[PDB]
């Protein structure tokens, strides 16, 4: 039994997008299906259920904008989204409800891996990278990755060489852009003596900035 | 709609302990057909939710004996007799009796460890950024426990909230500690108008707030 959703991507506020959920390993038509979303904040929210017989139930805030439909001959569940807005940003999950019309039982027993949907006015942008050097047994250094889009960014220290003592913080969205920082701790007898560089890589733009961390007086 | 409330938000347990999670609904969850559709899910990082308990107390197939559910009307509980490593994650309760079906906010199960004081570090803005007109002062507070920590920024003695951006990591799989980043961003212009930039954190491991300062006239 498998559910595979597709169609996710970046859309402008007010735009439209259609998601697909391909089912396999079970008689699609004998089950109710549902789409559930998980917001960036990690909150789970039910969006719509369509019963095996075809009864449809929607969340009030999408009624009139989202249309669910199913193609029983092809084992596919759809979600046509329109007049999208920022609040629609989330990971969309396709889920099977162990229910057929009339049954006293219903619960989500099978979930897809989810497809991501981002509603925003923004263009693929490289991040500005800034070295963080201090102005002790060990020394902590960092890299500030500011103003980039979209997610994600990759941060390494000395090409994976430095793996332990590293802390990469999750990106925060501010003023429509993401900011991330990363720290690394090393023995005071390692830097400045030996070099220390944070390797920043923004897959989207194939960007690869190497920022050497040099000692500096503020 | 029916509001589902979970308590606690985070639950520190030691491996082998017994965990109990509460879930309260704003109204009765009993359906007109006499049944109660209260379900429980476990979500581990990078995976989608997984059904554990359906209709208050039935275990879904493949779900170990250690999990049990009970409750009625508006109060329900999930209990894990013996917490194993594979049980770490975020548990969600859900009511499917009424439209719209709704989920509780979630309860994160974390590992308990000894209290540890944060190692604080402050960084002045780099010359590269100042060349752009911007000036971010960064504060790292690493490897502390518990997660509860309060960080305030003070410039020449006055608290500042505008232009502060905080990010917290999840529990470290190795030492079970938490780390936090706090960035005060201002303009090169205002930055050069002040002298004392202070990052101060209050944590249970210390009576005095933990302070770290940078003075532009001692560089
Ligand atoms: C207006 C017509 N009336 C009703 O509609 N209902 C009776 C309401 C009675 N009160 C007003 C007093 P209701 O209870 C409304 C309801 C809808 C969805 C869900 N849950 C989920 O969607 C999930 F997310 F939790 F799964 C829970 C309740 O329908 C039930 C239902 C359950 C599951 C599914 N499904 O999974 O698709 C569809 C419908 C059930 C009767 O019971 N019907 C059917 O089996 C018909 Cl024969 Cl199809």
């Amino acid at each position: 039994v498998k559910l595979v959703e597709s169609g996710g991507g970046l859309v402008k506020p007010g735009g439209s997008l259609k998601l697909s959920c391909a089912a396999s390993g079970f008689t699609f038509s004998n089950y109710a299906m549902s789409w559930v979303r998980q917001t960036p904040e990690k909150r789970l929210e039910w969006v719509v259920s369509i019963s095996s017989g075809g009864s449809i139930y929607y969340l009030d805030s999408v009624k009139g904008r989202f249309t669910v439909s199913r193609d029983n001959a092809r084992n596919i569940l759809y979600l046509q989204m329109t007049s999208l807005r920022s609040e629609d940003t989330a990971m969309y999950f396709c889920a099977r409800v162990s229910h057929y019309d009339g049954s006293r039982d219903w619960y989500f027993d099978v979930w897809g891996a989810g497809t991501s949907v981002t509603v925003s006015s923004a263009k693929t942008t490289p991040p500005s990278v800034y070295p963080l050097a201090p102005g002790n047994s060990m020394v902590t250094l960092g890299c500030l990755v500011k103003g980039y889009f979209p997610e994600p960014v990759t941060v390494t220290w000395n090409s994976g060489s430095l793996s332990s003592g590293v802390h990469t913080f999750p990106a925060v969205l501010q003023s429509d852009l993401y900011t991330l920082s990363s720290s690394v701790t090393v023995p005071s007898s390692t830097w400045p003596s030996e070099t220390v560089t944070c390797n920043v890589a923004h897959p989207a733009s194939s960007t690869k900035v190497d920022k050497k961390i040099v000692p500096r007086d503020c | 709609d029916v509001l589902m409330t979970q308590t606690p938000l985070s639950l520190p347990v030691s491996l082998g302990d017994q965990a109990s999670i509460s879930c309260r609904s704003s109204q009765t969850i009993v359906h007109s057909n006499g049944d109660t559709y209260l379900d429980w899910f476990l979500q581990k990082p990078g995976q989608s939710p997984k059904l554990l308990i359906y209709k208050v107390s039935n275990r879904f197939s493949g779900v170990p004996d250690r999990f049990s559910g009970s409750g009625s009307g508006t109060d329900f509980t999930l209990k894990i007799s013996r917490v194993e490593a594979e049980d770490l994650g975020v548990y969600y309760c859900f009511q499917g009796s009424h439209v719209p079906p709704t989920f509780g906010g979630g309860t994160k199960l974390e590992i308990k460890r000894a209290d540890a004081a944060p190692t604080v570090s402050i960084f002045p803005p780099s010359s590269e950024q100042l060349t752009s007109g911007g000036a971010s002062v960064v504060c790292f507070l690493n490897n502390f426990y518990p997660k509860d920590i309060n960080v305030k920024w003070k410039i020449d003695g006055s608290e500042r909230q505008n232009g502060v951006l905080n990010s917290w990591t999840d529990q470290d799989s190795k030492d079970s500690t938490y780390s936090m980043s706090s960035t005060l961003t201002l303009t090169k212009d205002e930055y050069e108008r002040h002298n004392s930039y202070t990052c101060e954190a209050t944590h249970k491991t210390s009576t005095s707030p933990i302070v770290k300062s940078f003075n532009r006239n001692e560089c």
